[PDB]
C-alpha cells in the first residue's frame, strides 16, 4: 500500500529454525527430499510434496496460503520419473497459486491463483500476473510479463527488478513477526 | 540504403512490414492497452485534441517498430499509406510524431487507391475501397487520381457491425446456463465490437442478387404474404464461455443487404462505382469500366465480388445509367495479394524503388525548416 | 514493483514534455543533471532472441529469416510455443490439443530440418513487377 | 462404511468420508477430498486423484428438493482418469479415458466420454453431455476442438506403485 509493506502478525504455532519459518497448518509430505537453505516463509494450508523431488528454495523465499509446489513427471521413453524442481533466490509465490514447474528462476513474482504447467522453465527477473495459465513446457524470458488463459507475452517489466525485488521479500520477512 | 518500412494506419486494422516483400509481416487491431482502461482505446480517432491523439500514435508506432517489427526507426525511411481525404490534423499529427519523436529520415504520404493500382501493373483502373468507416471510390487514370469524380458512403465495417448488433437484439435467443435453455432476450444491454466482428466473419455471408432482391422486398412486406426465400440453418455462437447465443438464419443473409439496399436515394456500394464513372471524362469511360479494382477487408466477405458485379450490371439497365453506361463491359481485376493487403503491397512495391522514393518523399531536414507537409489542398 | 503499489507516488521530469512516472520506471542521466522518463528517452535495437529456445541471433540473419526462429513454432489455433512429439515426429500444443496431423502435414524423418512453410503463391509475379518499376524509376 | 480393494495404492493420510466404494488400481494423492454424502463414490481401476479434488455426492445439499423418491444418484467414475491439481468435480456418471486439467470446475450434471479434456482454470456449471473425443481450452471462452485420437495415461499411474511406499 503506497510502496510501504504492511504488518502481518503470525500465531504461536509455526516451525522457526535457522531463520526458516514454516506454518504447522501447511503439510509438506516428504520432509527428507525437500530442502530450505535460507530464511524462507511457507504460509498455512500450503503443499510441498516429496513425490521423488529435490525442492531447493531461495535465501528469502515466500509462499502465501493455499498454494502448492509439486514437481512434474517427465514422459521419457527410457524411464518415466518426477523431475526435481529448483526454486531460485528471492522467489515470491502468491496466494492460492498452483506450481507444476521445473527450474523456477531467482527474483520472480508468481501471481495469485495462477496455474503454471508441467515441465515449465522460468528464467530470472520475470512476473506472472494473477488469474493466468502457463501451459506445459513453456519458457518466459527475463524482464517479461506473461498473462491470459493462453499464457503469452503481455509486455516488459521495470528495468530495476534485481535491486527492487530484494527490498520486497526481505521487508515482508522482517515485517512478518509473531503477535 | 536500407529496405524502407511500410505502415497503413486504419480504424479496424493496421498493415506493417518491409518493402520488396510478398505481403505484410504484421497485421493487428489498431488499439493500445493503457493501464486503468478495461477496453483498449482506438489509436486513430478523428475530431479530438492534438495532444491526446499525439500520445496514442506515439504509443502505437512504438509497439509497431519494436514488438511487431524489430528495427531502429532513425536508420531507415517510412512509406505511410493513408486514404485520400484523410482528416488534415490527423495526417499532420502522424507526420509530426514520426519526424519529432522517432526522428525518421523521410515519410511518403501515398494515397491507398494509387498504390492498389501498382500491384496489378495496369496504369489506369477504377478503385473501390470498402473499409471500416466509409466505402470510398476514386478513378485513377494513367497515374493521375481524379479527385473531381470522387465518391464515398458510410456502408463499411462500422455500419455493418451496428446493423448486426441491432438485428441480434430484436431476435435475441441466448442460453446463459441458469435455467436459460428457454429463449432469453437482451440479458446483456450491448455486445462488444470484438464479438460482433467474429460473428460477421464466420456466420454471415453475402447472398446472390436474385435471392437478395427477394430478401429486400420480404422484410419490407410490401403488400405480400410471406414472400421470403428459405434461410440457412441457425448457428449457435458462445458468448463469454457459458452464454450460448443462437444466431437466426435470417440475420446472416439480411445484415449484409444494408450495403446493397437502394433506400430511395439510389445510394448503395454498387451504385457508387456507376455514380463516379458517369461523372468521369467521356474519353476515360471505357478504359476505367474494363479495369475495376475491389480492395478493403469488407469486400473479403464471402460472395461479395459476385453480388457487386451482378448488382452493377442490374443498375446499368436502370433508366438513369442506361443512356451513358448502357453498352459497357465491366470486368474485375484479381490482385496478387488478398483484398485486405492490396493497399500495403503497393507501398512495398513503391518502397523497393530507392531512387524515386528519396526524391518524392518529404525529408526531416525540410519539415524541421518549413513545418508544412504537402497536401492536395492549396499551399 | 506491482505487489507494493509503485504506481502511486510519482516523480516529475524537466524538458519540453512533463510526465508523472514512478521512480522504478524512470532513469537518471549522469552526463548532465536531469532525470528523464522511458517516454522522453530515444529507444534503440541491440539483439534479437527467441522466447522458447533462447538463442541470440544476429541482425543480418533476422532480415533473411523475417524476424523468426527456424527450430521453434507457435500454434495457430491458440498463441503458444509448440512441442515436437514422436510415435517419426508430429507438432502438438499443451494448452489446446491441436496437432500438425489435424491440418494434414506429413510427419518428418529428421526432427527440425524437415519442417517448412510453403512458398508464397504470388512471389514470381512480385519480382517481375519490381524489376519493371525499377527500370521505369531509373 | 469403506470397501478398500487390494492393488489400489490409496494413501491413508488423504481424507475420506461416507459410504465409499474404492476401485481395483486407483492411486489417491494426499489432501484429496472425497465425500459420499447421499450416494456412494464408485471408482474405476486407474482413476488416480492428484492434490485438491473436491468429489462430493451432495445433490441433497446443492438443490434439496425432497423429490425423486430416494434419489441415491450414485457417483460412477470410469477407468484411466487423471484428476489434476485443484479441479472441482460432481458428475453422477463419468466415462473412461478422460483428463480434467488443474483448477477445472466440472458442473453438477456433466457426463464425460473418452479422449475428452476440460481446460485449465476453466469453469463449466451448465449441464451438457460432452461429445466423443473433444477437448475444451480457456476460461474466457470454451472454444471446443475435436481431438484426432484419445490420449492414454497408464505409464504415469504404474510408476506411482514404486514412489508411494515410505510416504
Ligand atoms: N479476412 C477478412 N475476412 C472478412 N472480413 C474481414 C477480413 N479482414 C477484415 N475484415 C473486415 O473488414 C474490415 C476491413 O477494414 P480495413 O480495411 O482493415 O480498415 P481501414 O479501412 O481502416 O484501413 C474490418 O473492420 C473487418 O470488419
Ligand atoms: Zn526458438
Ligand atoms: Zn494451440
Amino acid at each position: 500500500m503506497e510502496l510501504g509493506e504492511l504488518l502481518y502478525n503470525k500465531s504461536e504455532y509455526i516451525e522457526t529454525a535457522s531463520g526458516n519459518k514454516v506454518s504447522r497448518q501447511s503439510v509438506l509430505c516428504g520432509s527428507q527430499n525437500i530442502v530450505l537453505n535460507g530464511k524462507t516463509i511457507v504460509m498455512n494450508d500450503c503443499i510441498i510434496r516429496g513425490d521423488l523431488a529435490n525442492v531447493r528454495v531461495g535465501r528469502h523465499c515466500v509462499v502465501k496460503s493455499r498454494s502448492v509446489i509439486r514437481p512434474p513427471f517427465k514422459k521419457f521413453s527410457k524411464g518415466v520419473a518426477f523431475f526435481p524442481l529448483h526454486i531460485g533466490d528471492h522467489v515470491f509465490i502468491e496466494e492460492d497459486c498452483v506450481v507444476n514447474a521445473a527450474q523456477i528462476g531467482s527474483y520472480v513474482h508468481v501471481g495469485k491463483n495462477c496455474v503454471i504447467g508441467r515441465r515449465c522453465v522460468l528464467k530470472d527477473c520475470c512476473k506472472i500476473l494473477d488469474n493466468t495459465v502457463l501451459p506445459p513446457e513453456t519458457v518466459v524470458p527475463p524482464f517479461t510479463v506473461f498473462s491470459g488463459c493462453p499464457g503469452l507475452f503481455s509486455g516488459e517489466l521495470p528495468e530495476c527488478t534485481q535491486e527492487l525485488m530484494i527490498d520486497v521479500t526481505k521487508s515482508y520477512y522482517q515485517k512478518f513477526l509473531p503477535l | 540504403e536500407k529496405t524502407a518500412v511500410v505502415i497503413d494506419l486504419g480504424e479496424a486494422f493496421t498493415k506493417c512490414g518491409f518493402a520488396g516483400e510478398t505481403g505484410p509481416r504484421c497485421i493487428i487491431p489498431s488499439v493500445i492497452k493503457k493501464a486503468g482502461m478495461p477496453k483498449p482505446i482506438k489509436v486513430v480517432q478523428y475530431n479530438i485534441n492534438t495532444e491526446e491523439l499525439y500520445s496514442y500514435l506515439k504509443e502505437f508506432i512504438h509497439i509497431l517498430y519494436f514488438r511487431h517489427l524489430l528495427v531502429n526507426p532513425r536508420d531507415r525511411r517510412v512509406v505511410v499509406i493513408e486514404s485520400v481525404l484523410c482528416p488534415s490534423h490527423f495526417r499532420e499529427t502522424l507526420t509530426r510524431v514520426l519526424f519529432k519523436y522517432f526522428e525518421v529520415p523521410s515519410v511518403l504520404l501515398a494515397p491507398s487507391h494509387l498504390m492498389a493500382l501498382l500491384t496489378l501493373g495496369i496504369n489506369s483502373a477504377m478503385v473501390l475501397d470498402c473499409g471500416y468507416r466509409e466505402s470510398l471510390v476514386l478513378p485513377i487514370y494513367e497515374g493521375i487520381p481524379v479527385l473531381n469524380c470522387w465518391g464515398a458512403l458510410p456502408l463499411g465495417g462500422k455500419a455493418l457491425h451496428k446493423e448486426l448488433e441491432t438485428q441480434l437484439l430484436e431476435q435475441c435467443t441466448v442460453d446463459t446456463g441458469a435455467a436459460k435453455e428457454q429463449s432469453l432476450p437482451s440479458v446483456m444491454g450491448s455486445i462488444p465490437e470484438g464479438v460482433l466482428e467474429d460473428i460477421k466473419v464466420r456466420t454471415c455471408f453475402v447472398s446472390d442478387l436474385t435471392r437478395g432482391l427477394k430478401i429486400q422486398a420480404a422484410k419490407f412486406n410490401i403488400d405480400g404474404n410471406t414472400e421470403r426465400p428459405s434461410p440457412p440453418p441457425n448457428v449457435d455462437y458462445p458468448l463469454d464461455g457459458e452464454k450460448i447465443l443462437h444466431v437466426l438464419g435470417s440475420i446472416r443473409d439480411s445484415v449484409v443487404e444494408i450495403l446493397f439496399e437502394q433506400d430511395n436515394e439510389e445510394k448503395s456500394v454498387a451504385t457508387l462505382i456507376l455514380d463516379s464513372l458517369m461523372q468521369c471524362p467521356i474519353d476515360t469511360r471505357k478504359q476505367l469500366a474494363e479495369n475495376l479494382v475491389i480492395i478493403g477487408g469488407t469486400s473479403m466477405l464471402p460472395g461479395f465480388l459476385h453480388r457487386l458485379l451482378a448488382e452493377i450490371r442490374y443498375l446499368v439497365e436502370k433508366p438513369k445509367y442506361k443512356k451513358t453506361l448502357g453498352t459497357k463491359t465491366f470486368r474485375i481485376h484479381t490482385p496478387p495479394a488478398k483484398a485486405n493487403c492490396v493497399a500495403w503491397l503497393g507501398g512495398a512495391i513503391f518502397g523497393a524503388l530507392q531512387d524515386i522514393l528519396g526524391s518524392r518523399s518529404v525529408s526531416k531536414e525540410y519539415y524541421n525548416q518549413t513545418g508544412r507537409i504537402p497536401d492536395w489542398c492549396s499551399l | 514493483a506491482s505487489l507494493l503499489q509503485s504506481e502511486r507516488v510519482l516523480y516529475l521530469v524537466q524538458g519540453e514534455k512533463k510526465v508523472r512516472a514512478p521512480l522504478s520506471q524512470l532513469y537518471f542521466c549522469r552526463y548532465c543533471s536531469e532525470l528523464r522518463s522511458l517516454e522522453c528517452v530515444s529507444h534503440e535495437v541491440d539483439s534479437h532472441y527467441c522466447p522458447s529456445c533462447l538463442e541470440n541471433m544476429p541482425s543480418a540473419e533476422a532480415k533473411l529469416k523475417k524476424n523468426r526462429c527456424a527450430n521453434c513454432f507457435d500454434c495457430p489455433g491458440c498463441m503458444h510455443t509448440l512441442s515436437t512429439r514422436a510415435t517419426a515426429y508430429y507438432l502438438a500444443c499443451g494448452f489446446c490439443r491441436w496437432t500438425s496431423r489435424d491440418v494434414g502435414m506429413a510427419d518428418k524423418s529428421v526432427a527440425s530440418g524437415g519442417w517448412q512453410e510453403p512458398d508464397h503463391p504470388h512471389t514470381q509475379r512480385m519480382n517481375k513487377l519490381i524489376e519493371y518499376y525499377q527500370q521505369l524509376a531509373q | 462404511s469403506v470397501k478398500i480393494a487390494p492393488g489400489a495404492v490409496v494413501c491413508v493420510e488423504s481424507e475420506i468420508r461416507g459410504d465409499v466404494t474404492i476401485g481395483p488400481r486407483t492411486v489417491i494423492h494426499p489432501k484429496a477430498r472425497i465425500i459420499a454424502e447421499a450416494g456412494p463414490i464408485v471408482i474405476g481401476e486407474g482413476n488416480l486423484i492428484e492434490e485438491q479434488a473436491l468429489i462430493i455426492n451432495a445433490h441433497p445439499d446443492n438443490i434439496t428438493p425432497d423429490a425423486e423418491d430416494s434419489e441415491p444418484k450414485p457417483m460412477i467414475i470410469g477407468t484411466n482418469n487423471v484428476f489434476e491439481v485443484g479441479c472441482y468435480s460432481q458428475a453422477m456418471k463419468m466415462g473412461d479415458n478422460n483428463v480434467i486439467e488443474s483448477k477445472a470446475y466440472v458442473g453438477r450434471n456433466v457426463i464425460l466420454t473418452s479422449g475428452c479434456i476440460i481446460g485449465a482454470c476453466c469453469n463449466l456449471n451448465t449441464f451438457e453431455v460432452i461429445p466423443e473425443n473433444t477437448v475444451i481450452y480457456g476460461a474466457d471462452c470454451l472454444r471446443r476442438v475435436q481431438t484426432e485420437r484419445p490420449q492414454p495415461q497408464t505409464l504415469q499411474l504404474d510408476f506411482l506403485m514404486k514412489i508411494l511406499p515410505n510416504y
